[PDB]
Parts: C-alpha cells; structure tokens; sequence
C-alpha cells in the first residue's frame, strides 16, 4: 500500500546515453493509457 | 448528474479523499461533514 491505497511498486532505470528525466516521463505516457481507477506516483528517489 | 446522494456523496469523501487530504502538508484536522458508510444491520423487535 502506497500512502493508504493498495500499490505495485516498480523499480527500473533509464537506457544509456539517457536522462532519468525524460525516462520518467515516458512512464507517465505509458502509465495515462492504463485502465480505470488506476494512478501513479514517484517515491524514494524519483519523488526528490 | 443526481446518480450520487447526500450519503454517496459523504461516503466518497470519507473513503477515498478524507485521509490523503489530512496527511498533506500544513493540514491539521479535517472534520467530514457527513458519515462513511457502514454495514447497517437494521433489526426488527417483531420478527427477532
């Protein structure tokens, strides 16, 4: 559970010669298209 | 678009917007104009 929700979380990393930025960003398109009542969050690392 | 009512409404507040709003920054308290639902078993003196 994630901030009172039930959550999956997802390690991963960007390719080389590419930023974490726009690695991210790319996982947020990805995550827009999921099914209903599904969200996401960045944590840990990616939320600083 | 009157699908929800005054218990609908008061519900989905308490379940899904209350705790995340009374964990974000600078919230003190949250006071729920309403209830959350719950499990009402509503007895009867003449059947019992």
């Amino acid at each position: 559970r994630y901030n009172g929700l039930p959550s999956m979380e997802i390690l991963g990393q960007a390719a080389p010669g590419k930023s974490t930025g726009e690695a991210m960003e790319l996982m947020e398109q990805l995550a827009s298209k999921l099914p209903t009542g599904v969200g996401y969050d960045w944590t840990g690392m990616s939320y600083q | 678009d009157g699908t929800m009512t005054q218990e609908d409404i008061s519900d989905y507040v308490a379940a899904n917007m209350k705790d995340a709003i009374s964990r974000t920054s600078g919230v003190g308290d949250v006071q729920l104009f309403g209830s959350q639902y719950a499990m009402r078993i509503w007895m009867n003196p003449n059947e019992l």
